[PDB]
Protein backbone atom coordinates (compact mmCIF):
# COMPACT_ATOMS: atom_id res chain seq x y z
CA UNK A 1 0.00 0.00 0.00
CA UNK A 2 0.34 3.71 -0.39
CA UNK A 3 0.16 6.16 2.24
CA UNK A 4 -1.36 9.58 1.16
CA UNK A 5 0.75 12.98 0.45
CA UNK A 6 -1.20 16.18 1.27
CA UNK A 7 -1.17 19.46 0.26
CA UNK A 8 -4.06 22.05 1.41
CA UNK A 9 -3.52 25.76 0.07
CA UNK A 10 -6.13 28.48 -1.24
CA UNK A 11 -7.02 29.30 -4.80
CA UNK A 12 -5.81 32.67 -4.81
CA UNK A 13 -2.70 34.38 -1.82
CA UNK A 14 -5.16 34.74 0.94
CA UNK A 15 -6.24 37.89 2.51
CA UNK A 16 -8.86 38.50 5.78
CA UNK A 17 -11.89 38.94 4.76
CA UNK A 18 -11.70 38.07 0.99
CA UNK A 19 -13.53 35.52 -0.90
CA UNK A 20 -11.47 32.53 -1.77
CA UNK A 21 -11.17 28.88 -2.32
CA UNK A 22 -9.55 26.07 -0.14
CA UNK A 23 -8.25 22.83 -1.68
CA UNK A 24 -7.46 19.58 -0.26
CA UNK A 25 -5.16 17.70 -3.05
CA UNK A 26 -4.24 13.79 -1.44
CA UNK A 27 -2.41 11.98 -4.08
CA UNK A 28 0.35 8.97 -4.58
CA UNK A 29 -2.15 6.59 -2.02
CA UNK A 30 -2.79 3.42 -3.00
CA UNK A 31 -5.82 1.49 -2.31
CA UNK A 32 -8.45 4.14 -3.59
CA UNK A 33 -10.50 4.21 -1.00
CA UNK A 34 -10.13 7.15 1.66
CA UNK A 35 -11.75 10.00 3.63
CA UNK A 36 -11.41 13.61 2.91
CA UNK A 37 -12.57 16.20 4.84
CA UNK A 38 -11.71 20.05 4.75
CA UNK A 39 -12.20 21.56 8.43
CA UNK A 40 -12.51 24.77 9.75
CA UNK A 41 -12.43 25.74 13.36
CA UNK A 42 -12.94 21.81 13.89
CA UNK A 43 -16.01 21.42 12.13
CA UNK A 44 -16.76 19.69 8.28
CA UNK A 45 -16.87 22.99 6.28
CA UNK A 46 -19.69 23.74 4.47
CA UNK A 47 -20.08 23.57 0.43
CA UNK A 48 -17.24 20.50 0.22
CA UNK A 49 -17.37 19.58 -3.61
CA UNK A 50 -15.13 16.05 -4.66
CA UNK A 51 -12.95 15.67 -7.55
CA UNK A 52 -13.77 12.25 -9.36
CA UNK A 53 -11.07 9.71 -8.33
CA UNK A 54 -8.57 9.54 -10.52
CA UNK A 55 -4.76 8.27 -10.91
CA UNK A 56 -1.67 9.25 -12.56
CA UNK A 57 0.51 7.51 -14.89
CA UNK A 58 2.40 5.56 -12.38
CA UNK A 59 -0.83 4.37 -11.14
CA UNK A 60 -1.20 5.94 -7.69
CA UNK A 61 -4.79 7.47 -6.98
CA UNK A 62 -5.80 11.37 -6.37
CA UNK A 63 -8.24 13.62 -5.43
CA UNK A 64 -9.02 17.43 -4.90
CA UNK A 65 -11.41 18.69 -2.29
CA UNK A 66 -12.29 22.29 -2.53
CA UNK A 67 -14.45 24.44 -0.72
CA UNK A 68 -15.49 28.21 -1.21
CA UNK A 69 -14.42 30.50 1.88
CA UNK A 70 -13.67 34.05 3.24
CA UNK A 71 -11.08 33.32 5.54
CA UNK A 72 -11.05 35.76 8.80
CA UNK A 73 -8.52 36.24 11.50
CA UNK A 74 -8.76 33.81 14.45
CA UNK A 75 -10.28 30.92 12.82
CA UNK A 76 -8.24 27.90 11.68
CA UNK A 77 -8.63 25.50 8.84
CA UNK A 78 -7.69 21.93 7.80
CA UNK A 79 -7.69 18.91 5.75
CA UNK A 80 -8.48 15.51 7.97
CA UNK A 81 -7.08 12.40 6.22
CA UNK A 82 -8.37 8.97 6.95
CA UNK A 83 -6.56 5.70 4.71
CA UNK A 84 -5.85 2.21 5.51
CA UNK A 85 -1.70 3.32 5.57
CA UNK A 86 -3.05 5.63 8.85
CA UNK A 87 -3.63 4.31 12.68
CA UNK A 88 -5.40 7.08 12.57
CA UNK A 89 -6.77 9.87 10.93
CA UNK A 90 -4.42 12.78 10.52
CA UNK A 91 -5.14 16.28 10.51
CA UNK A 92 -3.01 18.95 7.83
CA UNK A 93 -3.33 22.55 9.15
CA UNK A 94 -3.78 25.14 5.99
CA UNK A 95 -0.89 27.81 6.62
CA UNK A 96 -2.72 30.46 5.53
CA UNK A 97 0.62 31.84 3.59
CA UNK A 98 0.18 28.64 1.18
CA UNK B 1 0.60 16.28 -29.07
CA UNK B 2 -2.75 15.28 -27.83
CA UNK B 3 -3.73 12.23 -25.84
CA UNK B 4 -7.54 10.78 -25.30
CA UNK B 5 -7.33 8.47 -22.08
CA UNK B 6 -9.84 6.06 -20.78
CA UNK B 7 -9.34 5.04 -17.01
CA UNK B 8 -10.82 2.50 -15.31
CA UNK B 9 -10.36 1.01 -11.69
CA UNK B 10 -11.81 -1.93 -9.78
CA UNK B 11 -11.76 -2.99 -5.89
CA UNK B 12 -12.66 -6.51 -5.15
CA UNK B 13 -14.20 -6.82 -2.17
CA UNK B 14 -15.32 -10.25 -1.99
CA UNK B 15 -16.24 -13.04 -4.27
CA UNK B 16 -19.51 -11.04 -5.44
CA UNK B 17 -18.69 -7.14 -4.53
CA UNK B 18 -16.54 -5.09 -6.87
CA UNK B 19 -16.08 -1.18 -6.39
CA UNK B 20 -15.47 0.16 -10.04
CA UNK B 21 -14.75 3.34 -11.16
CA UNK B 22 -13.76 5.12 -14.64
CA UNK B 23 -12.60 8.43 -16.03
CA UNK B 24 -12.48 9.62 -19.86
CA UNK B 25 -9.58 12.01 -20.62
CA UNK B 26 -8.74 14.53 -23.32
CA UNK B 27 -5.17 15.84 -22.04
CA UNK B 28 -6.52 16.88 -18.99
CA UNK B 29 -9.65 17.56 -20.23
CA UNK B 30 -12.18 15.11 -18.35
CA UNK B 31 -14.50 14.08 -21.04
CA UNK B 32 -16.74 12.36 -18.62
CA UNK B 33 -16.81 9.51 -16.08
CA UNK B 34 -18.72 6.42 -14.88
CA UNK B 35 -21.33 6.32 -11.76
CA UNK B 36 -19.74 3.89 -9.56
CA UNK B 37 -23.30 3.27 -8.56
CA UNK B 38 -25.09 2.70 -11.94
CA UNK B 39 -22.58 2.35 -14.32
CA UNK B 40 -24.24 4.71 -16.39
CA UNK B 41 -21.67 7.48 -18.05
CA UNK B 42 -21.26 11.13 -17.55
CA UNK B 43 -20.44 13.60 -20.09
CA UNK B 44 -19.52 16.48 -18.60
CA UNK B 45 -18.30 18.65 -21.71
CA UNK B 46 -20.74 20.30 -24.37
CA UNK B 47 -19.20 19.15 -27.64
CA UNK B 48 -19.05 15.74 -26.48
CA UNK B 49 -22.82 14.66 -27.38
CA UNK B 50 -22.98 16.05 -30.54
CA UNK B 51 -19.47 15.39 -32.57
CA UNK B 52 -20.79 11.50 -32.73
CA UNK B 53 -24.24 10.49 -33.74
CA UNK B 54 -26.60 8.86 -31.05
CA UNK B 55 -26.02 5.39 -32.39
CA UNK B 56 -22.43 5.94 -32.16
CA UNK B 57 -22.62 7.07 -28.71
CA UNK B 58 -24.85 3.81 -27.61
CA UNK B 59 -21.71 1.59 -28.75
CA UNK B 60 -19.58 3.19 -27.11
CA UNK B 61 -21.25 3.02 -23.86
CA UNK B 62 -22.43 -0.56 -24.25
CA UNK B 63 -18.66 -1.45 -24.75
CA UNK B 64 -17.63 0.89 -22.16
CA UNK B 65 -20.17 -1.08 -19.65
CA UNK B 66 -18.99 -4.99 -21.52
CA UNK B 67 -15.70 -3.71 -20.78
CA UNK B 68 -16.18 -3.40 -17.23
CA UNK B 69 -18.39 -6.29 -16.69
CA UNK B 70 -16.43 -8.97 -18.49
CA UNK B 71 -13.09 -7.31 -16.32
CA UNK B 72 -14.90 -7.91 -13.30
CA UNK B 73 -16.18 -11.42 -14.19
CA UNK B 74 -12.50 -12.23 -15.76
CA UNK B 75 -10.94 -11.67 -12.14
CA UNK B 76 -13.24 -13.11 -9.92
CA UNK B 77 -13.33 -16.05 -12.61
CA UNK B 78 -9.54 -17.04 -12.58
CA UNK B 79 -7.67 -15.24 -9.72
CA UNK B 80 -5.17 -14.64 -4.78
CA UNK B 81 -7.22 -13.21 -1.76
CA UNK B 82 -9.60 -10.45 -1.48
CA UNK B 83 -9.37 -7.48 -1.25
CA UNK B 84 -7.46 -5.82 -3.91
CA UNK B 85 -7.49 -3.62 -6.43
CA UNK B 86 -6.70 -3.72 -10.67
CA UNK B 87 -6.81 -0.90 -13.32
CA UNK B 88 -6.59 -0.24 -16.82
CA UNK B 89 -5.18 2.46 -18.79
CA UNK B 90 -6.01 2.56 -22.44
CA UNK B 91 -6.09 5.03 -25.51
CA UNK B 92 -4.05 6.60 -27.79
CA UNK B 93 -1.84 9.65 -28.68
CA UNK B 94 -1.47 11.77 -31.64
CA UNK B 95 2.41 13.96 -32.42
CA UNK B 96 2.04 16.86 -34.26
CA UNK B 97 4.62 14.60 -36.27
CA UNK B 98 1.23 12.81 -37.43
CA UNK B 99 2.63 9.65 -35.48
CA UNK B 100 0.71 7.46 -33.27
CA UNK B 101 0.89 5.90 -29.81
CA UNK B 102 -1.17 3.39 -28.40
CA UNK B 103 -1.56 2.14 -24.88
CA UNK B 104 -3.18 -0.57 -23.12
CA UNK B 105 -1.78 -1.45 -19.86
CA UNK B 106 -3.54 -3.58 -16.73
CA UNK B 107 -2.19 -2.21 -13.13
CA UNK B 108 -2.46 -4.83 -10.50
CA UNK B 109 -1.53 -3.83 -6.57
CA UNK B 110 -0.32 -0.87 -8.42
CA UNK B 111 2.28 -1.91 -10.51
CA UNK B 112 2.13 -2.79 -14.33
CA UNK B 113 0.58 -5.84 -14.64
CA UNK B 114 -0.23 -6.71 -18.27
CA UNK B 115 0.23 -4.98 -21.61
CA UNK B 116 -0.81 -5.16 -25.37
CA UNK B 117 1.42 -5.37 -27.65
CA UNK B 118 0.12 -3.24 -31.01
CA UNK B 119 1.62 -4.74 -34.05
CA UNK B 120 2.26 -8.50 -32.66
CA UNK B 121 -1.64 -8.36 -31.26
CA UNK B 122 -0.68 -9.95 -27.89
CA UNK B 123 0.09 -9.77 -23.92
CA UNK B 124 2.95 -8.81 -22.77
CA UNK B 125 3.25 -10.38 -19.02
CA UNK B 126 4.50 -7.40 -16.79
CA UNK B 127 4.74 -8.66 -13.22
CA UNK B 128 7.49 -11.88 -12.71
CA UNK B 129 4.65 -14.14 -10.43
CA UNK B 130 1.75 -16.71 -11.23
CA UNK B 131 -1.16 -14.60 -11.58
CA UNK B 132 0.30 -12.42 -14.33
CA UNK B 133 1.91 -15.44 -15.74
CA UNK B 134 -2.01 -17.21 -15.46
CA UNK B 135 -3.80 -13.55 -17.01
CA UNK B 136 -0.92 -13.57 -20.73
CA UNK B 137 -1.40 -17.23 -21.49
CA UNK B 138 -5.67 -16.45 -20.51
CA UNK B 139 -5.76 -13.03 -23.02
CA UNK B 140 -3.16 -14.90 -25.53
CA UNK B 141 -5.79 -17.12 -26.08
CA UNK B 142 -8.21 -14.47 -26.81
CA UNK B 143 -7.17 -13.83 -30.93
CA UNK B 144 -10.12 -12.76 -32.03
CA UNK B 145 -10.55 -10.27 -29.56
CA UNK B 146 -6.95 -9.38 -29.82
CA UNK B 147 -7.13 -8.50 -33.17
CA UNK B 148 -10.14 -6.44 -32.47
CA UNK B 149 -8.37 -4.52 -30.00
CA UNK B 150 -5.61 -3.78 -32.32
CA UNK B 151 -8.42 -1.78 -34.45
CA UNK B 152 -9.99 -0.26 -31.65
CA UNK B 153 -6.24 1.27 -30.75
CA UNK B 154 -4.88 2.28 -34.07
CA UNK B 155 -7.64 3.42 -35.65
CA UNK B 156 -10.88 3.98 -33.98
CA UNK B 157 -9.53 5.10 -30.64
CA UNK B 158 -7.44 8.29 -33.30
CA UNK B 159 -10.04 8.37 -35.47
CA UNK B 160 -12.16 9.54 -32.77
CA UNK B 161 -9.12 11.36 -31.18
CA UNK B 162 -8.70 13.65 -34.52
CA UNK B 163 -12.51 14.65 -34.09
CA UNK B 164 -12.41 15.39 -30.34
CA UNK B 165 -9.52 17.65 -31.33
CA UNK B 166 -11.49 19.56 -33.70
CA UNK B 167 -14.73 19.46 -31.64
CA UNK B 168 -13.39 20.13 -28.34
CA UNK B 169 -10.57 22.93 -29.75
CA UNK B 170 -11.85 25.25 -27.41
CA UNK B 171 -10.92 23.29 -24.37
CA UNK B 172 -7.88 22.12 -25.78
CA UNK B 173 -6.53 25.44 -26.64
CA UNK B 174 -7.91 27.25 -23.61
CA UNK B 175 -5.34 29.75 -22.29
CA UNK B 176 -5.47 31.35 -18.54
CA UNK B 177 -2.38 33.59 -17.59
CA UNK B 178 -0.40 32.63 -14.12
CA UNK B 179 -0.12 34.93 -11.40
CA UNK B 180 2.76 35.06 -9.17
CA UNK B 181 3.14 36.76 -5.76
CA UNK B 182 6.94 36.33 -3.68
CA UNK B 183 7.57 36.73 -0.15
CA UNK B 184 10.26 35.74 2.18
CA UNK B 185 9.98 32.97 5.36
CA UNK B 186 11.70 32.71 8.29
CA UNK B 187 15.05 30.73 7.99
CA UNK B 188 19.18 32.33 5.96
CA UNK B 189 15.84 33.64 4.76
CA UNK B 190 13.88 31.23 2.44
CA UNK B 191 12.43 33.02 -0.49
CA UNK B 192 8.64 31.55 -1.97
CA UNK B 193 7.56 32.45 -5.04
CA UNK B 194 3.73 31.09 -5.23
CA UNK B 195 2.38 31.23 -9.26
CA UNK B 196 -1.52 30.35 -9.76
CA UNK B 197 -4.21 30.33 -11.95
CA UNK B 198 -2.30 29.18 -14.97
CA UNK B 199 -3.52 26.89 -17.82
CA UNK B 200 -2.22 25.01 -19.81
CA UNK B 201 0.03 22.99 -17.10
CA UNK B 202 3.26 23.34 -18.57
CA UNK B 203 5.50 26.11 -16.83
CA UNK B 204 8.87 27.25 -15.98
CA UNK B 205 9.56 29.29 -12.91
CA UNK B 206 13.05 29.74 -12.07
CA UNK B 207 15.02 32.14 -9.59
CA UNK B 208 17.25 35.01 -10.87
CA UNK B 209 20.48 36.50 -9.10
CA UNK B 210 21.25 39.77 -10.72
CA UNK B 211 19.41 39.13 -13.60
CA UNK B 212 21.21 35.34 -13.74
CA UNK B 213 19.57 32.44 -13.49
CA UNK B 214 20.48 30.22 -9.74
CA UNK B 215 21.75 26.60 -10.77
CA UNK B 216 20.17 23.91 -9.37
CA UNK B 217 20.87 22.78 -5.97
CA UNK B 218 19.60 21.63 -2.79
CA UNK B 219 19.21 25.27 -1.75
CA UNK B 220 16.42 25.21 -4.57
CA UNK B 221 13.37 23.68 -4.59
CA UNK B 222 11.08 23.59 -7.13
CA UNK B 223 7.72 22.10 -6.16
CA UNK B 224 5.04 20.08 -7.53
CA UNK B 225 2.48 21.35 -9.78
CA UNK B 226 -1.12 21.30 -7.86
CA UNK B 227 -4.42 21.34 -9.33
CA UNK B 228 -7.15 23.69 -8.63
CA UNK B 229 -10.49 23.43 -9.21
CA UNK B 230 -11.68 25.34 -12.26
CA UNK B 231 -8.89 23.39 -13.74
CA UNK B 232 -5.97 26.11 -13.69
CA UNK B 233 -2.94 24.88 -11.61
CA UNK B 234 -0.83 26.09 -8.52
CA UNK B 235 3.21 25.96 -8.16
CA UNK B 236 5.21 27.03 -5.54
CA UNK B 237 8.96 27.14 -6.04
CA UNK B 238 11.51 28.51 -3.09
CA UNK B 239 14.93 29.42 -2.00
CA UNK B 240 17.46 29.67 0.74
CA UNK B 241 18.94 33.04 0.31
CA UNK B 242 21.23 35.03 3.07
CA UNK B 243 20.14 38.63 3.55
CA UNK B 244 22.02 40.26 -3.92
CA UNK B 245 18.87 41.29 -6.14
CA UNK B 246 16.36 38.09 -6.16
CA UNK B 247 13.31 37.84 -8.75
CA UNK B 248 10.97 34.92 -9.23
CA UNK B 249 11.01 34.37 -13.47
CA UNK B 250 7.57 32.81 -14.89
CA UNK B 251 7.59 31.39 -18.37
CA UNK B 252 4.39 29.99 -19.88
CA UNK B 253 3.08 29.91 -23.26
CA UNK B 254 -0.12 32.28 -22.36
CA UNK B 255 2.62 34.82 -21.76
CA UNK B 256 3.92 34.13 -25.75
CA UNK B 257 7.34 37.28 -22.29
CA UNK B 258 8.21 36.16 -19.33
CA UNK B 259 6.16 37.22 -15.64
CA UNK B 260 9.13 38.99 -13.54
CA UNK B 261 8.77 39.18 -9.53
CA UNK B 262 11.30 40.60 -7.55
CA UNK B 263 11.82 39.81 -3.95
CA UNK B 264 11.22 43.25 -1.95
C1 LIG C 1 -19.50 -9.07 -0.13
O1 LIG C 1 -19.47 -7.69 0.24
C2 LIG C 1 -20.68 -7.00 0.58
C3 LIG C 1 -20.41 -5.54 1.05
O2 LIG C 1 -19.21 -5.31 1.80
C4 LIG C 1 -21.61 -7.82 1.52
O3 LIG C 1 -22.84 -7.14 1.67
C5 LIG C 1 -21.79 -9.25 0.94
O4 LIG C 1 -22.71 -10.10 1.62
C6 LIG C 1 -20.39 -9.88 0.85
N1 LIG C 1 -20.41 -11.31 0.52
C7 LIG C 1 -19.87 -12.27 1.30
C8 LIG C 1 -19.97 -13.69 0.80
O5 LIG C 1 -19.31 -12.05 2.38
C1 LIG D 1 -1.45 1.99 -37.46
O1 LIG D 1 -2.01 2.91 -38.42
C2 LIG D 1 -1.27 3.36 -39.59
C3 LIG D 1 -2.23 3.91 -40.66
O2 LIG D 1 -2.96 5.04 -40.23
C4 LIG D 1 -0.33 2.30 -40.23
O3 LIG D 1 0.59 2.85 -41.18
C5 LIG D 1 0.41 1.46 -39.18
O4 LIG D 1 1.18 0.43 -39.80
C6 LIG D 1 -0.62 0.89 -38.18
N1 LIG D 1 -0.02 -0.10 -37.27
C7 LIG D 1 -0.65 -1.26 -37.03
C8 LIG D 1 0.05 -2.20 -36.11
O5 LIG D 1 -1.74 -1.57 -37.52
C1 LIG E 1 -5.29 -21.87 -24.04
O1 LIG E 1 -5.87 -22.86 -24.89
C2 LIG E 1 -5.26 -24.14 -24.79
C3 LIG E 1 -5.60 -25.01 -26.00
O2 LIG E 1 -6.78 -24.59 -26.66
C4 LIG E 1 -5.65 -24.73 -23.43
O3 LIG E 1 -5.27 -26.09 -23.29
C5 LIG E 1 -5.02 -23.82 -22.37
O4 LIG E 1 -5.35 -24.18 -21.03
C6 LIG E 1 -5.40 -22.35 -22.59
N1 LIG E 1 -4.59 -21.58 -21.69
C7 LIG E 1 -5.21 -20.96 -20.69
C8 LIG E 1 -4.40 -20.16 -19.72
O5 LIG E 1 -6.43 -21.03 -20.58
CL1 LIG F 1 -11.19 27.28 -8.01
Amino acid sequence: DLTPKVQVYSRFPASAGTKNVLNCFAAGFHPPKISITLMKDGVPMEGAQYSDMSFNDDWTFQRLVHADFTPSSGSTYACKVEHETLKEPQVYKWDPEF
Amino acid sequence: SHMLKLLHFATFQNSTSVLVGGLGLLGDVKMGSLDSRTGNIRYYRPWLRPSLPKGDWDVIESSIKSYVRDFSRLVQMYTVPYPFVFQSSIGCELQSNGTIRTFFDIAYEGQNFLRFNLDAGTWDQMQHNQLSAKAEHLMANASTLNEVIQVLLNDTCVDILRLFIQAGKADLERQVPPMAVVFARTAQLLLVCRVTSFYPRPIAVTWLRDGREVPPSPALSTGTVLPNADLTYQLRSTLLVSPHGYACRVQHCSLGRSLLVPWH
